[PDB]
């Protein structure tokens, strides 16, 4: 009758191995699985910037002025030029004209409107553009209004244009544009604003099509008077949800973007944020509200967004993605234009030499020959392999049953 | 005069904010009266 | 002998058995490590510690007739002969205040110490910092700890030392990092007649962002920053864990640095750094940790400089600096916009009382913040200790044992 | 009826040899610090392919309208940019009357004409070790005359180097030139708009293409490059998609994606212009002034950005990456700007234009790799799976004998 | 008459022989080169 | 007579002492130290 006292046996022996690796599927083990590469074809980022001048002079009319004057610095309370004005002799004679407002009676004035028309021109920036060998013109930059105005990206992968690809690493297949930043059109700066800068030069964002810009935060910058190289390689990570791991579990519950990305969660927030307390979403905020006017800017939305960003840890929480694209991004510096080949640009452009050397910008955004990393959560043990592991130690005690039944 | 609410500037009085606002400098701006951080 | 079938059935399972059961403690015995990998961005996270040096050693209108008697062969403004050299290249208006400041005649040299040299004549952070901000929060010289290095007098944010909680950040981007504009003050800087390592052709500053446990080396491992630009420096933090023997080569240290309480690769040579000086010319350099007597600027030219220049670029016997089991590091991505456009030039120039031109000279802003993913860790795991293998083995027996109660049957 | 559960277990085995049949591979990090690290190759090229001064009437004669700076009538273009010395200098240049043409080879004149690494360097550092412009061996590239350091190739040893920062590592000074830039008219592939250098650090095994990989260093500056190379191991199939080296290259030794793109490059060229470009592998006529002009120059640009069919270069089953950041100070200082001007005879300004200062070194970790192992041998499999595979053999064995009873 | 491989095509884009298209360079004038 | 370690070599590149070498730098005049295998 020790028959069945082996029956225990093989009961016991059993079950305390079904436990023990039972409860380490429950540990939720997740392994990192690294791999970097060369892909055979590369999805291109979309690539964003920003003049940093945010409205051009000469398209700043006494309409704008008397509107936007205060924002921007140029006029006080008192809808005047203040003494403190910085500016040249030419330039007053100018505003000073532009600021009289003697019998002049306001139209109708929107802060969209406004960026969209004095903002910088991607027509007259681009003096030259190519992708891969094929000429790209200011028809292949869709416009995205930003903090800093309005704004460009290239190979943005919306409206129905499919995104562009390339198959080899260097230069020669990315992405070549020159510009012209036109200092000559940057307002005057008398004053410190948000809406004023002591830069001279361009914001770039190199992002993944499905994640919007935030370009004042996360972008790079790019000097004037030089040619700059941007060399990328392209990381694509994956995470894991619960138990596994923290990435966000249901995705994109807004429908202010088709994806979920920690940018956009950041925009959400800004923009409900601005909503709640100032009744008015800025320029390049997404959703249903109205436009904030020069003086919602001023004494409200800016004020509420600075604090927002920098001093508010509290209102946005946001969840990291399951899915993040990152471009790891080299950079690196030459002189334009040389001696030798400054006067051929000046006439070119119909520009003087300094001007050239002030102005004139050209960035080369490419691959490097490994283009593609990718870094990604995985399940370490699941249930199949557990089904597997514990099947054996069954598999017998079964059958063992399966002689001693009675 | 009398306390300064939120968002407003407190450009040359950092006392007058209103109650639970702070006046604030900003990096790119004049300073304003915002909620107090702790 | 179908007995025979169930008899090779038990043999060549025991087989198994001390097949597997050897096979894997011959692993376990091979100290094998897995590195771990994981990428994200933290809640929170620790703003590292900034160190920069003005690439300039001393301002030139705090350095007196004393000082230059003292400092003046070893900053190559004097010869032996203490008088100013022919080689001059200095401009008419210059060389008539050194010439005035050269003039020994009737005097009498005081005492002089390179310490109180270097902090006196170093460029003062009050003069430099223009502006600076935190996360939103504005933030002052004194949040500038001064540290000297082979520099001279340098500064450090966020230092985290002297009882000080070390900043956080909880998001990614320009503002909720590190932004600060300086004037490098290019009208005080020491005219160069002469090359020495007290003596620079450049302008500008020099940077280095560590972990606060870990001393600047930052001629070695610093960063460079132009004057004339914005600079974005864009960081993620990335901590690296390494195991001991047997399964790994670094070590872990407390006072094992004698002067550092943590164990580093920097703190490890200016341990060497500092004992070779001490050895070799009996004294330390200002930068130098430890108790004995700072260098004279005589010991400076015919001993110091020489014995540490040899020390890190020719000699790689005397420092062997065995690897940290913890290590910080931080990617970086730089990136330059101009200062000033010209449309700001002469707000800034009225701003600080300066000309259109000296702005575009010594004027600089640095942006260091975090992207949105911020945080990475590498780190050495033991792949195959204790638990495992009994598992695999009491799993594996735990077959064995089973299989034989059928035998143990029919 | 374990009759029945032994063709169950069947399963077992089939699902775990299934997954070998995958060949899964595992991928290997370790980031560390080497106690000596072997010094990359570093290769620059000046962005103006001739020096000005060193340019000839015969020179001219052949190559002026490959630089634009002749039109197909040999002679100078109204469009013309030069001020007025240079266009003296040109125009007596550029006077053929009663002039014999000598012959003419590219390869000599970018030889010639190039510039020079005993006139751009001015100083050089490996280590604190003093170096020489004997210590860089001459390369030709798309850009023209270019120079190696640490090539490590005609039997010198590759250098190396046991610590971290930028005294261990490689500083040179330059003097770019510029007025010794040739002008320019005109857009060609043999022109310039930019004054400075390209840099391309490289393991010594793989050949440069500066211009399409490359990385900028621009004049005026002293710039930082700290490094960390890492190393990348692949595995071929059935595991993975790589290629070994040996053998695998037409005109180069090792297998690298570079040298697999210059042999197309070059095979492309010679079928459509049959000639090779000066900086070309191979045995085939340099092409002539005309030849690149109106063959070369247009199939190679045309290969590389608009043609995918024609290379197809498979993944390298080792592959060694350098990581870089760039930083930048001012040179010279309002200070030292007097100094150098005085020593180098040249004036303040100048300085200015024409100097900049280049570090490359190493940060305390140098060393990273990235390693394909396989996961699943040929013990793991046939262990397990394979060893209570026989155990069925062991079942239908036995139960022939519930056969046979 | 048609404009073969490789040669310019400047300022008559439609001149090429068949099988090429008139191509603008990035750093140099156009040339007709094969469709893709 | 002969130059002692970390003196100035200059202008008299042999005049080292024994186990000495002359040794330019970078930043600096040349001076006498230890030779280096
Ligand atoms: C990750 O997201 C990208 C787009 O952002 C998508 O194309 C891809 O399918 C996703 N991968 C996974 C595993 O979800
Ligand atoms: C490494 O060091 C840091 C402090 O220097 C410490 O907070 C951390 O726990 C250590 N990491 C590990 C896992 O050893
Ligand atoms: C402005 O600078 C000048 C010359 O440097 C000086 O004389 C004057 O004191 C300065 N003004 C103020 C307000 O300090
Ligand atoms: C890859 O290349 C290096 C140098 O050629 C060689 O030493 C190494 O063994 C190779 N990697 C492996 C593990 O095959
Ligand atoms: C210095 O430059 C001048 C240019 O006028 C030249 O004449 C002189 O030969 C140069 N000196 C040297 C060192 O050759
Ligand atoms: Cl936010
Ligand atoms: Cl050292
Ligand atoms: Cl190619």
């Amino acid at each position: 009758v020790v028959w069945a006292l082996c029956f225990m046996g093989s009961l016991a022996l059993l079950a305390l191995v079904c436990t023990n690796r039972i409860q380490y599927y429950f540990l939720y083990p997740h392994v990192t699985k690294l791999d970097e590469v060369a892909a055979t074809r590369l999805t291109f980022p979309a690539v964003t910037f920003c003049n940093l001048n945010e409205f051009r002079f000469s398209r700043v009319t006494k309409n704008d002025l008397y509107h936007a004057g205060e924002l921007l610095a140029l006029l006080n309370n008192r809808y005047e030029i203040p003494d403190t004005q910085t500016a040249d002799e030419k330039q007053l004679e100018i505003l000073q004209d532009k600021a009289n407002f003697r019998n002049f009676k306001p139209k109708p004035f929107n802060m969209l409107e406004f960026y969209d028309r004095a903002g910088h021109d991607i027509r007259e920036m681009l003096l030259s553009c190519f992708f891969r060998g094929e000429q790209c013109s200011p028809e292949d930059f869709k416009v995205v209004f930003t903090r800093y105005g309005k704004c460009y990206t290239f190979n943005a992968g919306q409206d129905g244009k499919p995104r562009l690809i390339t198959m080899k690493g260097g230069t020669g297949n990315g992405l070549e544009i020159m510009l012209d930043i036109q200092q000559d059109e940057y307002l005057p700066v008398w004053g410190e604003t948000d809406e004023t800068s002591f830069e001279a030069g361009i914001k770039v964002q190199i992002h993944s099509q499905d994640e919007p810009p935030l370009i004042d935060q996360l972008g790079f910058g790019v000097a004037p008077g030089f040619q700059t190289f941007v060399s990328c390689q392209e990381q694509r990570l994956i995470y894991l949800p619960p138990p596994w791991g923290d990435c966000k579990a249901t995705t994109g519950d807004s429908e202010f973007y088709d994806t979920y990305s920690i940018t956009a969660c950041r925009i959400d927030c800004e923009t409900r944020y601005l909503v709640e307390n100032c009744n008015c979403r800025m320029v390049h905020m997404p959703g249903d509200a109205p436009y904030c006017t020069p003086e919602q800017y001023k004494e409200c939305a800016d004020p509420a967004l600075d604090f927002l960003v920098e001093k508010d840890n509290e209102y946005c929480v946001c969840e990291m993605p399951c899915n993040v694209t990152r471009y790891g991004k080299e950079l690196s510096m030459v002189k334009i234009p040389s001696k030798a080949s400054a006067k051929y640009l000046a006439k070119k452009y119909n520009k003087s030499e300094q001007y050239i050397g002030e102005n004139i910008l050209v960035l080369d955004i490419f691959f490097e020959a490994l283009n593609y990393e990718t870094i990604e959560q995985k399940k370490a043990y699941e249930v199949a392999g557990l089904l597997g592991d514990i099947g054996g130690q069954m598999g017998l005690f079964i059958g063992a049953s399966i002689l001693t039944v009675l | 005069e009398d306390c300064i609410p939120k968002w407003k500037g407190c450009v040359n009085r950092h006392g007058d904010c209103c109650e639970g606002l702070e006046c604030w400098k900003r990096r790119r701006s004049f300073e304003v009266c915002v909620p107090k951080t702790p």
